[PDB]
């Protein structure tokens, strides 16, 4: 109702209202955890810790008392917040015209996922992808007149990126990171009409790093050299008067390089056989 | 670095099959500064098992034979 | 009550305190009916007393085994309270009375299943096996009531877990195969409905299946069941996949392990493992490379301990047995994968590399040679294994696989020739053999 009446009129109201809403809900969950995590958590393991009479029997398929009673007094807050974030900006602003705030919302969601449950990531990520698809493959409304408006574009881009990257490389997720990279690639494909602004180098380095281990230091070292080359362009444009930087760069390069001289394709040597090469080409 | 150290060892291990035709394991120990022999032999037998070199490092006398061709 | 309280609320632990009062009332009623009751009332109370005891691990019997009585003197009064009749001897007495006095095949059938479950829970595999085989319930259980089928399915899982605790990985795999490969294990064990089947059932049937669910303190963790199944599959299928990598006739032992491995191999980004299934898939990749130390770190980490191994009444015995079984079968996958590179190997370096006793190493290698699994000879004075350089080249392996395929094409051409020569067989067989 509020967005409607406050439509092609005044948005300053919506910004103040919806920020104050999510801020009130965040404080209820802050209080709800502390409450359960200081008073009720100490009430739980309170006193001794030997013999539960019926605590040992369920020890064959149970957990700790803090999770067992934090579910009674914190899960509510978390759940509520999650639902709100999902239906809030999402089910009320999966697009529109201007008004960023979206970035802040995304950041909040990411933080929540990191802290509380992680499953939320799958839901949030899914919703985001769906929204990006509706627009990118939608185009049918007085929405954003895409063309040469790299502002909002670059913004959202970097946003999701950093959020996705760290997100996955935080809660030990990986499929999420993969999806994020795929999305970024798609954006670049449909967003290659512009020369190229900053952040590029940033993201590149970040990714190469996050990689390093998982994949072999081969592709990782390749991405490292890519970031090194980016430091050259950014240099001519970025201008970085520091020798230490160059040193570190060369070092990273070397390592990522000398590391593996051959791969042990056991799975392949077994089954025939991939279904395991074109994927490498895709990574390339 | 530790993988790249093993990669340098792996580089060394491939060469000496053309430099030598056999070598005693006691000589072979002194050729290569490393943490332990008991570790490194298994990492050679690993490389050998993954067909990167051919060696008869395991053998009754505890001596190694690279061999001119054999097969 | 214990079907309608939430399993994760503190209220479940509160209502479980009353279980001790229920057990005491049943004991008071048992003693009273042993003096005054009919044999058909006694056999029913004996079944109810069995029903609250068969799932409880006797920590008092185990504590009495962990302290041998070497030497401290206290009080004859502390002995009279220690004469608490073992849950095992009580179970054996009550079950033998039912077998000898019961006029109903139901109470007898529930008693034998609870008896087998209680032997299996206490690591007494031989007794549990011999009672299960003697019962012939495998053929007959299909016509028994669904709550007795749920008890049988829970007893079969407990037999598989008992075989696993005894290091009998093959018999553990066989007992768990049909239950886990069904994709319906949660329902077959009475532990709930699968949400994916909620769309296909009548609400009245669902309301009857909900009443047939066992209380949460009678559940066997499905993640423990699947971990024991996948680890039993891993220890059987990887030595087989290493030895037979060259063969055209790949006999998959576990279709479900082969599905899970193919799902993990289809992820373009494999992170550090978080799920119990990813840990066993990561360990399966390490075990094909013959590295037992990364296999051990993926199977025995803090996450898998608190999620699977600490759910056992004897966590450290199953840990030490599983470490030994990872060492014993990784020595075999290592020998199968790297035989082609080794001309001779000492048993001393295999003892040091795998942290295994020399008689065990010798017994494994001797058995691989006797099974024709390893093309090697054993030199008894030097304790060396000398390989026979008779291994087929990739071109010789393609020729062997082509010879097997040509033999199969001849066998099928002979079958087709017999079906052709059989004519057309309809007109020439009706005039010789009155």
């Amino acid at each position: 109702q509020y967005k409607n009446i406050c439509q092609q009129v005044n948005i300053k109201s919506l910004e103040d209202v919806v920020r104050a809403y999510l801020k009130l809900a965040e404080e209820k969950t802050e209080a709800a955890k502390e409450e359960s995590q200081q008073m009720v958590l100490d009430i739980e393991d309170l006193d001794n810790i030997q013999t539960p009479e019926s605590v040992l029997l369920s020890a064959v398929s149970g957990e700790d008392t803090q999770d067992r009673t934090d579910r009674l007094l914190l899960t509510p807050w978390v759940k509520f917040l999650w639902e709100s974030y999902r239906q809030c900006l999402d089910l009320l602003r999966n697009n529109s015209r201007v008004e960023r705030l979206y970035h802040d919302i995304a950041q909040q969601a990411f933080k929540f996922c990191l802290q509380y449950t992680r499953k939320a990531e799958f839901r949030k990520l899914c919703d985001n992808l769906r929204m990006h698809l509706s627009q990118i493959q939608r185009h049918h409304n007085q929405s954003t007149a895409i063309n040469l408006n790299n502002p909002e574009s670059q913004s959202m881009h970097l946003e999701t990126r950093l959020v996705q990257l760290d997100s996955a490389i935080s809660m030990e997720l990986w499929q999420e990171a993969f999806k994020a990279v795929e999305d970024i690639h798609g954006l670049f494909s449909l967003s290659k009409k512009p020369p190229k602004p900053q952040l590029m180098a940033n993201y590149y380095n970040k990714v190469s790093t996050v990689f390093w281990k998982s994949g072999n230091a081969l592709f990782h070292a390749s991405t490292l050299h890519r970031l090194y080359h980016l430091s050259r362009e950014m240099r001519k444009n970025l201008t970085q008067d520091e020798m230490q930087r160059m040193s570190t760069r060369v070092l990273l390069a070397t390592l990522s390089i000398p590391i593996t001289p051959e791969r042990t394709d056991i799975a392949r040597l077994l089954d025939m056989d991939g279904i395991i090469v074109e994927k490498q080409r895709r990574l390339a | 670095v530790p993988q790249l150290q093993s990669n340098t060892i792996l580089r060394l291990l491939q060469q000496v099959a053309q430099i030598y035709q056999s070598i005693e394991f006691s000589r072979l120990t002194s050729l290569v500064p490393f943490v332990d022999a008991f570790q490194l032999e298994r990492a050679i037998v690993d490389a050998a098992r993954h067909c990167d070199l051919q060696v008869r490092i395991d053998h009754t006398s505890r001596t190694l034979s690279f061999g001119s061709d054999l097969n | 009550i214990m079907q309608n309280t939430d399993p994760h609320s503190q209220e479940y632990v509160e209502h479980l305190k009353d279980e001790a009062q229920v057990c005491a009332i049943i004991e008071r009623v048992q003693r009273y009916l042993e003096e005054k009751g009919t044999t058909e009332e006694i056999c029913r109370v004996y079944l109810r007393r069995i029903l609250h005891t068969y799932y409880k691990f006797d920590y008092k019997a185990h504590q009495r085994q962990l302290t041998p009585p070497e030497g401290s003197s206290k009080s004859e009064q502390d002995q009279a309270e220690n004469e608490g009749e073992d849950s095992a001897v009580l179970m054996e007495r009550l079950c033998k009375y039912i077998y000898a006095k019961d006029r109903t095949d139901r109470i007898r059938t529930c008693a034998i299943l609870c008896h087998i479950y209680h032997h299996a829970l206490h690591s007494r595999w031989y007794q549990a096996r011999d009672l299960m085989l003697m019962s012939h319930l495998q053929d007959n259980i299909q016509h028994a009531d669904p709550p007795v089928q749920i008890l049988y399915n829970r007893t079969m899982v407990q037999l598989g877990i008992c075989a696993f605790r005894q290091g009998l990985t093959k018999d553990a795999h066989n007992a768990l195969l049909d239950i886990q490969s069904s994709g319906r294990a949660k329902e077959l064990l009475g532990q709930g409905l699968l949400l994916r089947s909620l769309q296909e059932r009548n609400q009245e049937q669902e309301k009857v299946e909900r009443r047939r669910q066992v209380p949460f303190h009678l559940h066997i963790n499905l993640e423990l069941l699947e971990c024991v199944y996948l680890v039993s599959a891993m220890l059987l299928e990887i030595p087989y996949m290493a030895a037979h990598e060259s063969d055209a006739r790949r006999r998959m032992i576990s279709k479900q392990f082969h599905h899970q491995l193919r799902v993990g191999e289809r992820q373009p980004l494999l992170g550090p493992p978080e799920s119990m299934r990813e840990h066993v898939v990561a360990a399966s990749k390490a075990m094909k490379m013959g590295d037992w130390k990364t296999c051990h770190s993926f199977i025995i980490n803090e996450k898998m301990n608190g999620k699977v191994w600490d759910l056992f009444p004897e966590a450290d015995k199953v840990r030490t047995m599983l470490v030994r079984k990872i060492q014993e079968e990784s020595l075999r996958t290592y020998l199968f994968t790297y035989s082609s590179v080794y001309d001779s190997i000492s048993m001393e370096t295999l003892s040091d590399m795998f942290e295994l006793d020399l008689p065990t190493v010798h017994s494994i290698i001797s058995k691989m040679i006797i099974n024709e699994e390893l093309m090697a000879s054993l030199d008894q004075p030097t304790q060396t294994v000398v390989m026979h350089r008779t291994e087929p080249t990739a071109q010789q392996n393609l020729a062997l696989q082509l010879a097997e395929k040509l033999g199969s094409l001849v066998e099928n051409n002979e079958r087709v020739f017999d079906h052709k020569q059989g004519t057309y067989g309809g007109y020439f067989r009706d005039q010789k053999d009155g």
